[PDB]
DNA sequence: GGTCAGTACGTCCTATCGATCTTCGGAAGAGATTCAGAG
RNA sequence: UCCGCGGCGCG
DNA sequence: CTCTGAATCTCTTCCGACGCGCCGCGGGACGTACTGACC
């Protein structure tokens, strides 16, 4: 049953699918990181708790001192967020940690403890979450974007044979760890093994199995296997295992009990390994010639002489086989080596190693780490021990070992953080494996090999950099200190934790100024994933294979919604129901299929995870108790689509829009255009203006209610009730009985947001929704914000539209827009400014804000107060003074006489220079707020005082009218409680309040509730007391302005800006424009009615774009709009409610299968005229994603409003009042602006400012700086014979200083002749070539 | 400074036709050197050319 | 096999989207070799004169 | 100089404190007879600061700032795309110059363009300064500047005198051929866009979907002989790749 | 016994025992920088161009008051004789001795601690009108010598 | 001799290499090492 | 006023 | 069996489209004492 909120305005929807798991809370990636990151852990695994147990304790240099970590505590925030923004501070709270020192006995035990202190030291502020996900840094509100990042582990990767000539496949393997130095293993084309730290110098990789002290022998019995050989008399006898023959030529006979079978130049076939297997041949009789060659396993020694006859890797020979002979070896090992299955890799590598001990080894990896020194064994040692082995230098994370082991087979998860000698070894008999041809290469850009890392682990990692900077002081202050004369807060020095934390949110990549043009940008940016940043990768050196779609983005990562330019496939947006794993892995949700039929249950699976299983797509019927309709289902299963039978099954996918983002979602028909056009309209989408007057989509997906709530620009009531007091700035809800706690007021007050600066300098304001004595339920939206309309995200406006070329005004995407959409400011939006004057300490003077401005008339001073101040309310223009200020000129000293020319000449002789703020040429608005920030010692003007005295009044009024609220609905209990028991109604009524407080009652538990109010109300009374004396502590309180700083004036201005030519409008379905003319109502075209259209487009781009979603939704909006035409006359006529709800029961029940079912005849006659008064303009229509409206249904739709089915009429030219030829798609498109307004981009400049250097015009528009005539420009004018036109671009109008000045000067005189000479940038690079010691000169001059 | 990079004697005036210590202050002592602070009166341009 | 008059599946629109990137990073790279090719051209033409 | 008494100092200032710095005390090091390690050491150091400061990085890690960002040396400043060469000698920023976003004008005749009248104005100022103190309305250059800034009715009508046959530079980025800058002579417009004639669209690779157009001016004889006769577009309907006609009908033409 | 260590801030002496780590450092002109002592806060004397308050410091210049936020407020001064006799407990062992030096000249005028280069030491002077009266008075075996300077 | 201006030295602050950001692809040139032919 | 870096966006 | 030249391999350096707009952050400076020159 719908809800009284939602009966206002119902959407129908066109969707058949059903809903089986809600979509979750968008911004939950932000909020549950930080809440990892900032609450407590009792278990000590994630956030400051576990920061603090790596550090501590903290011990001295064999000393009797530590110094020990109980418990951390976050303090409540100087400052609100509001207050944070205004003061342009950090929104932190501050960080106490209780710690405690122990100092032992010198005699032992070391555990005899002597002395123990406790104390809370301060470690600084930590930057809070707001409500929203966002952070205030400086006043600016920021995100902390989330990075994908290759996960610590092991990773086997391939050249693809790219590197080197003939294409050989060299393999490597990689281990990253989360926090240490690199290891690479990598295969030369010579199938040697080599060995990088840091990809740094390479090196044979046997190095560091030689410094893990292994021998040249226990290599060999590590990585080969084995072959014995046995010499008696003149016969050699080999211990054969058949299957290693297999692959190998018969290059000889083969012998055993008396039996001989083989076919030389033959290659032994499995029949022959499998006569062997089965006649148990175990002892093979062979020549010299075979066992000659042969790689000697270990070193054999002359036991008579001591004499070391043969080395192991050494290769054996006749000789050498005869002096083992002779000694008496009679068994002999030797290493196995199939050029197929078993290489030879590690012996080669082995003879290419240069090294021939582990001091040998160590000496040459510190060689190679530090280059250019002597070696040293201790220094040796310890640089090899801290690489990889040492907890304070390497730390492979948890889900590092767990990939780790995965990638190994091993079946333990949980393990060491540090590499030991096994794993080392593992990774190397991988690689070599793989090299044989057993195992895969792994897929980079598999979503199981990246990682989320958010901001809560990103915050942790810089507190912990910070803290172990800490530890080293505290290590050294406690060795070095007077123990016994300090506490804990003198040993530790909060700077470096405050300067990373600091550094993190401030300068970081990740750290993004939040992009704030509607809401839709907020949550777009919020859900964003970047694989950028620190750990990540770059730009310019990012390939294809990274941007590109991958098969696991299913369900994880949105396909559409990447940038364009150089960071596309680089930036991803989060998918609606994608959401993390404990590892930081993306998980999407799926419906478990048991014995057929779809069950409610809800697993969350991991890419790899997914592949493994056969998962169902969203689309596919099934009817009653879940079961497929169709003996043959489509899956995707690995990665390759096909089709099932119903057992086959797994999982199904749980929505039809979980592939897609938010902003992909909000797209309606997006089945029905090209991805790349999708593409250009959800990122445009961000790009929206929220214009003077809400309007909600006629045509929407059902995705807009959920943006606007879960975005926190509108007001969402937290507890139900009946709204008790309604204006434009305040929300007062009287809470519902049975919803509020024992001993509150039951009164919950929403203040609104009024007029606010937005990040991209737009308008935020919320404005009420609700009216006196409505019921609110919880969830209820309160109030909207800025593009947001009764709770739903309104991006733009519905503008009836027509597709025909209109005398080419329409001609390449060009939008021909009604003077009506103009009149009726539906595009108008306001723009707020802030401009800041800042009054400075200079030499020879400080600058002054005042009215007394020199050589300005009294026209312009009189737009300001008496302290020289623009009022409140004025109307300004460029070049009006804001704020004005003034400045000492430097002594100028001038001469009587010139002193005297000076006074005939006027005002002139004055020694201060005018510096006040004035409006921007071509900016006009009006000044809504200014605010003084005076550095504290330095006097308050008049209106620094007066917006001081009214920022008291207003705070005392707020305070007061808080109290008054909450106190009336204190007593409004006593009332209730009184009246349940022991009533005096006419008596009550006759005793004044106090009174009713000072009553008694009977012998009830009412009378410990009445006690327990009566102690709120004290405590209301002591916190308004409080507060009040807090707030005006903080009013009067100086500002932390920057150094050198006197005070700062802030102006803001508040424009409307109203559609024009050369703003840029766009639908939802990447059909960009830019307005060509407003023409006049009577000129557009008009149908039989005669309503005239409001925007004509271009026909022709939509068959080229592939973009026919447009085209859909005119139609559809079409209809949207004809249904509220019939309620919009039948409300006109004061017809009965009957014809009403019938007719809007049958606009709601038109769909076919639709599982909405709204059923009007459980809603009152009131709610159903509420209704229809909302529907009067249009029927707004949910189509989702991909399970949508059908064609036929549109056409029904349209036929229900009594209106053409082809979705074309007639419409006749206003010009000439003539019939089109043809009929014409006429319908409702929403259209957006898209903040690339043509006012903020015009721009000309004839002369202005040079830099210093170049003696060039300055670039930019802020700067009024001149166009750059690059060298493709030049060329361009090389093609022409355009010589002179050239010249006097190079030399008059950039360099020439003499030339530009004559060029002027001739221009006045009107002389149009240029006198070119040499650019001064020729000038600059003939110096600098001379300094660089090259004589570079000019001949014959 | 006295000796510096930017040395006034070295490279030239930083004002047109102001000596640095302010004896000479008009285009009528062009090209005197000042003997205070050897700073020869001309056009601050000579700062962009003197090496 | 669907066209764009009728609607996609939500895996045809997938299969779709990986032409739709590999098309617009080509052009991104395209730009720039591009670039590099007319600037390489312009130089060693550009003393060429009737 | 800067805000709060800081100044900004140029890298190279930087690698020469460096190098007087070691040239110093290694005079200071010879004079006082110092043993051989040391001095070595020390013109080591000093050859090591004067490579810095020609080319950085070439040999050894480049001496970086407190930004941890390698120092910018005198060949840095000669070469690469940001160097002296390609960004200040081959190409420049140049004043009389515009830029703003591009609408169709479709009553336009060939050879004209939609100009915005403040953008023309702006652009004009000296040509009427030049025409206000011909015809003796300004006395001086500063009451032809308030006179201008005041936007009266005898400016316009001196700017409409200005721009009566002087043509304009109209250009798109990127300008991959020589029809990517065409002359057009303006026809003063309301409003802050500038109208391009439909036909010249193909030759500059324009839609009008958010494109911004840059705008240059002409000012010597010679130039504006040079637009109209060789830059116009009425002299640029044949392509000079192939020859074919560049300024071809499309779409609803 | 102390040695001679290069790193990345050049050269620098550091004590051979494990247990101690203390560092001074090798300046221009000297063969090796005094014993620089902790700084001392002092949360009673109030900075006058900030709001943060002095800290004691140490070092080849001499003795000097910091603001505790020194890379913001960069606000340093002189202390004075009397000023350190305030708080003469904070101060550690070895600069007690500049709180016993006379803190008033004859005439009557506030004196305020110095270091002289030239000796190296310590000393106190007085001033009037912001121009040094030319009484100083220094610290020459254990006591305390005032004389014109 | 006394006074003013200019010049010189110190403080912020170090001390382990460990901070630190870290890891592209293709083509051309120079130097070093290896193979084949000739003596 | 200069330089640099980072991030985002448009053509 | 050895020596030289040519060929091949390894290491290092250079180049990588143009134009425009917005936001954020950072960037040695200040103080005190001593010495020399001029009056
Ligand atoms: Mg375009
Ligand atoms: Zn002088």
């Amino acid at each position: 049953v719908y809800s009284y909120t939602e009966k206002k305005r119902i959407r129908k929807d066109f969707g058949k699918r059903p809903q089986v798991l809600d979509v979750p809370y968008l911004l939950s990636i932000q909020l549950d990181s930080f809440q990892k990151f900032i609450e407590q852990d009792p278990e000590g695994q994630y956030g400051l708790e576990a920061a603090f147990r790596s550090v501590f304790p903290i011990q001295s240099y064999s000393g009797n001192s530590e110094l020990q970590y109980v418990s951390y505590r976050l303090g409540e925030p100087v400052f609100d967020v509001q207050e944070c923004q205004i003061r342009g501070v950090t929104y932190s709270a501050p960080l106490r940690v209780k710690l405690r020192l122990v100092i032992y006995e010198r005699e032992a035990p070391e555990g005899t403890v002597k002395d123990i202190k406790e104390q809370e030291v301060y470690m600084g502020e930590i930057p809070l979450m707001t409500d929203n996900g966002t952070f205030v840094i400086n006043g600016t509100e920021r995100v902390i974007v989330s990075q994908l990042h290759r996960s610590p582990g092991v990773f086997f990767d391939s050249d693809k044979g790219k590197t080197h000539s003939s294409g050989k496949v060299l393999y490597n393997a990689r281990i990253i760890p989360y926090r240490g130095s690199w290891l690479d293993f990598e295969f030369d084309p010579k199938d040697n093994l080599f060995v990088r730290i840091d990809r740094r110098r390479k090196l044979p990789a046997t190095i560091i199995l030689r410094a893990l002290n292994y021998t040249t022998e226990q290599i060999l019995d590590l990585f080969f296997e084995k072959v014995i050989f046995e010499i008696r008399d003149n016969k050699l006898q080999m211990e054969l295992v058949p299957e290693r023959l297999r692959g190998e030529t018969a290059s000889f006979d083969i012998e055993a009990n008396g039996k001989v079978y083989v076919e030389k130049g033959r290659r032994i076939t499995a029949r022959h390994i499998r006569q062997l297997e089965k006649d148990d041949v175990k002892l093979i009789e062979v020549p010299v010639e075979y066992i000659a060659g042969k790689v000697v396993a270990k070193d054999y020694i002359d036991e008579s002489t001591g004499e070391l006859i043969c080395a192991a890797n050494m290769e054996l020979s006749l000789d050498l086989l005869a002096k083992l002979s002779q000694s008496g070896h009679k068994r002999i090992e030797t290493l196995f080596t199939n050029d197929l299955d078993h290489g030879p890799y590690i012996s080669e590598t082995l003879r290419v190693d240069p090294t021939n001990d582990r001091l040998s080894a160590l000496v040459e990896i510190y060689r190679m780490m530090r280059p250019g020194e002597p070696p040293t064994r201790e220094a040796a040692e310890s640089l090899f021990e801290n690489l990889f082995f040492s907890e304070d230098r390497y730390d492979l994370s948890a889900v590092g070992r767990m990939k780790f082991n995965r990638s190994l087979l091993r079946e333990e998860i949980e393990g060491s953080g540090i590499l030991s000698k096994d794993d080392i070894i593992d990774v190397m008999k991988k690689l070599i494996d793989i090299r044989n041809g057993k195992g895969e290469v792994d897929d980079i850009d598999h979503l199981g090999n990246r990682r989320i890392r958010s901001v809560g682990e990103m915050a942790e990692n810089q507190f912990r950099v910070g803290l172990v900077r800490v530890e080293r002081a505290v290590k050294e202050r406690l060795s070095l200190g007077d123990l016994d004369t300090l506490m804990p807060q003198d040993m530790i020095n909060a700077k470096p934790i405050s300067a990373a934390v600091k550094e993190f949110f401030g300068s970081s990549q990740l750290s993004q100024f939040m992009d704030q043009n509607n809401p839709l940008s907020e949550i777009t940016h919020k859900r964003r994933i970047s694989a950028l940043g620190p750990g990540g990768l770059t730009r310019e050196r990012a390939g294809f294979e990274v941007r590109d779609v991958h098969p696991t983005h299913y369900g994880r990562v949105c396909p559409i919604e990447t940038p364009e330019g150089p960071n596309i496939g680089l930036i991803n947006s989060l998918s609606v129901y994608a959401q993390t794993n404990e590892y930081g892995f993306l998980e999407t949700p799926y419906r478990k299929v048991t014995d057929g039929v779809v069950t409610d249950e809800i697993h969350y699976l991991s890419a790899i995870e997914e592949g493994n299983y056969v998962i169902a797509q969203a689309n596919s019927n099934l009817d009653e108790e879940g079961h497929f309709v169709e003996d043959l289902v489509t899956c995707r299963s690995k990665g390759e689509s096909s089709l099932f039978s119903r057992d086959q099954v797994d999982y199904m996918d749980v929505s039809t829009q979980q592939v897609v983002s938010v902003g992909a979602s909000l797209i309606p028909f997006l089945e029905h255009d090209d991805a790349n056009r999708a593409l250009m309209g959800a990122n445009m989408q961000r790009q929206a203006v929220p214009t003077l007057r809400a309007d909600k989509p006629l045509v929407g997906t059902g995705m807009e209610r959920a943006v606007a709530v879960d975005s926190g620009v509108t007001a969402v009531a937290k507890r139900g009730g009946v709204v008790q007091y309604v204006d434009a700035s305040r929300i007062v809800i009287k809470v519902n009985e049975d919803e509020m706690y024992p001993g509150e007021a039951g009164i919950d007050i929403y203040n609104l947001t009024k007029y606010t600066r937005s990040n991209q300098n737009t308008c935020i304001n919320q404005m009420p929704c609700v009216s006196l004595g409505e019921p609110v339920e919880r969830g209820d939206v309160l109030a909207d914000g800025p593009s947001t309309d009764l709770g739903e995200l309104a991006l733009g406006q519905n503008m009836r539209v027509a597709f025909m070329p209109w005398n080419g005004y329409n001609f390449e995407d060009s939008i021909l827009v009604s003077e009506r959409v103009v009149q009726e400011d539906r595009f108008t939006t306001i723009h707020i400014q802030e401009l800041a004057c800042v009054s400075r300490d200079t030499k020879l003077g400080p600058e002054e804000i005042t009215a007394d401005i020199p050589n300005v008339g009294e026209a312009a001073l009189s737009k300001l107060d008496e302290s020289g101040i623009v009022y409140i309310g004025a109307e300004v223009t460029g070049g009006d003074i804001l704020v004005g200020k003034v400045t000492p000129k430097g002594e100028t000293q001038l001469t009587p006489e010139e002193k005297l020319l000076r006074a005939i000449f006027g005002e002139k002789a004055s020694d201060v220079k005018d510096s006040s703020l004035r409006v921007p040429n071509g900016v006009s608005g009006t000044v809504i707020d200014v605010q003084v920030f005076t550095r504290d010692g330095v006097e308050k003007d008049k209106r620094a005082l007066e917006i001081e005295e009214m920022q008291l009044k207003q705070a005392k009024k707020d305070l007061s009218e808080e109290l008054q609220i909450l106190e009336a609905g204190l007593f409004s209990r006593i009332r209730a409680v009184l009246v349940a028991g022991g009533v005096e109604a006419e008596k009550l009524d006759k005793l004044p309040r106090d009174r009713w407080l000072e009553l008694g009652l009977t012998d009830e538990e009412k009378q410990n509730q009445l006690e327990q109010l009566a102690e709120q109300y004290d405590e209301l009374k002591h916190e308004f007391e409080k507060k009040l004396e807090a707030k005006r502590r903080k009013i009067t309180q100086g500002d932390d302005l920057a150094p050198g700083v006197l005070k700062i004036v802030k102006v803001y201005l508040a424009v409307k800006r109203r559609i024009q030519p050369g703003d840029k409008m766009a639908g939802r379905h990447g059909n960009k424009g830019v307005i060509s003319k407003i023409n006049p109502i009577e000129d557009m075209p008009y149908d039989e009615n005669g309503t005239p259209v409001d925007i004509v487009l271009n026909p022709l781009g939509v068959p080229s774009r592939m973009n026919i979603g447009q085209i859909l939704e005119t139609h559809l909006g079409m209809a949207a709009k004809g249904i509220g035409d019939k309620i919009n006359a039948m409300l006109k006529q004061q017809q009965e409610v009957a014809k009403l709800r019938e007719f809007i029961q049958r606009a709601y029940d038109l769909g076919a299968d639709v599982r909405q079912k709204v059923d009007l005849s459980t809603f009152s006659d009131e709610e159903v005229m509420r209704l229809a008064e909302n529907l009067r303009k249009g029927m707004p229509i949910a189509t989702p994603v991909f399970d949508g409206a059908k064609e036929a249904e549109i056409k029904e739709l349209l036929k229900l409003g009594d209106l053409p089915t082809s979705g074309q009429i007639r419409l006749y030219d206003g010009r000439t009042g003539e019939q089109f030829e043809r009929p014409v798609t006429v319908g409702y498109m929403y259209m957006l602006k898209l903040n690339h307004l043509v006012d903020d981009k015009m721009h000309a400049r004839s002369t202005g400012s040079y830099s210093l250097v170049t003696q060039q015009p300055l670039g930019g528009k802020a700067q009024f700086g001149g166009q750059r005539f690059g060298e493709m420009e030049v060329w361009a004018l090389e093609a022409y014979g355009a010589a002179y036109t050239l010249q006097e671009m190079l030399t008059v109008k950039s360099d020439d200083v003499n030339g530009r000045t004559k060029m002027y000067k001739n221009i006045v005189d009107g002389n149009h002749q240029m006198e070119p000479g040499m650019p001064e940038s020729f000038n600059v690079l003939l110096k600098e070539i001379r300094s660089l010691g090259i004589n570079i000169e000019l001949e014959d001059e | 400074e006295r000796d510096g990079l930017f040395c006034a004697r070295i490279f030239g005036p930083v004002k047109d036709y102001e000596c640095l210590c302010g004896k000479y202050k008009r285009l009528k002592h062009r090209g005197v050197i000042c003997e205070k602070c050897g700073v020869e009166v001309t056009q601050t341009k000579v700062r962009r050319e003197r090496m | 096999t669907a066209n764009f008059r009728e609607g996609l599946n939500v895996l045809q629109y997938f299969i779709s989207t990986h032409g739709a990137r590999k098309g617009l990073a080509d052009t991104a790279l395209k730009t720039a070799n591009s670039g590099y090719l007319t600037r390489r051209l312009v130089d060693v033409a550009q003393d060429l004169v009737v | 100089p800067l805000d709060g008494g800081r100044f900004a100092t140029s890298d190279l200032n930087d690698l020469y404190r460096r190098v007087i710095n070691r040239n110093n005390r290694l005079k200071r090091l010879l004079d006082l007879a110092a043993p051989d390690i040391i001095v070595r050491n020390e013109k080591r150091m000093l050859q090591e600061a004067v490579d810095a400061l020609l080319d950085n990085g070439r040999r050894g890690r480049a001496i970086t700032g407190s930004n941890k960002r390698p120092l910018k040396s005198l060949a840095d400043m000669i070469k690469g795309k940001q160097g002296r060469f390609r960004q200040n000698l081959l190409g420049k920023r140049v004043d009389y110059s515009g830029r703003s976003v591009i609408t169709v004008g479709p009553y336009l005749r060939l050879h004209q363009c939609g100009l915005p009248k403040k953008m023309a104005l702006e652009l004009f100022k000296p040509f009427i300064y030049g025409k206000l103190e011909l015809r003796g309305l300004a006395t001086t250059i500063k009451a032809a500047k308030k006179m201008v800034e005041r936007e009266e009715a005898v400016v316009w009508d001196i700017l409409d005198e200005v721009i009566r046959e002087h043509p304009v530079l109209l250009n798109r980025a990127p300008t991959l051929h020589r029809l990517g800058i065409q002359a057009f002579e303006p026809v003063l417009i309301e409003g802050k866009a500038i109208q391009l004639h439909p036909l010249v669209c193909a030759a500059y690779n324009a839609d009008f979907d958010g494109d911004q157009m840059a705008v240059h001016v002409p000012l010597t004889l010679e130039a504006q002989l040079e637009a109209r006769a060789l830059m116009m577009s009425t002299n640029n309907i044949l392509s000079p790749a192939n020859g074919e006609p560049i300024i071809v009908p499309s779409q609803d033409v | 016994e102390m040695h001679l260590k290069m790193g990345r801030f050049g050269k620098y002496m550091a004590c051979t025992n494990e247990e101690c780590k203390n560092t001074r450092k090798i300046l221009r002109n000297g063969e090796v920088a005094p014993p620089k002592e902790d700084p001392v806060p002092l949360p009673e004397l109030p900075c006058e161009k900030s709001d943060a308050y002095f800290v004691l410091r140490d070092g080849a210049a001499g003795v000097f008051l910091a603001a505790n936020t020194f890379p913001k407020s960069r606000e340093t001064r002189a202390p004075l004789v009397e000023e350190l006799y305030r708080f003469r407990d904070r101060l550690p062992e070895k600069l007690r001795y500049l709180a016993d030096a006379p803190q008033q000249d004859p005439e009557g005028n506030k004196t305020m601690v110095r270091f002289s280069r030239k000796t190296k030491q310590q000393y106190v002077s007085s001033e009037k009108d912001g121009k040094a009266t030319g009484w100083s008075a220094f610290y020459v075996d254990g006591k305390w010598v005032e004389g014109k300077k």
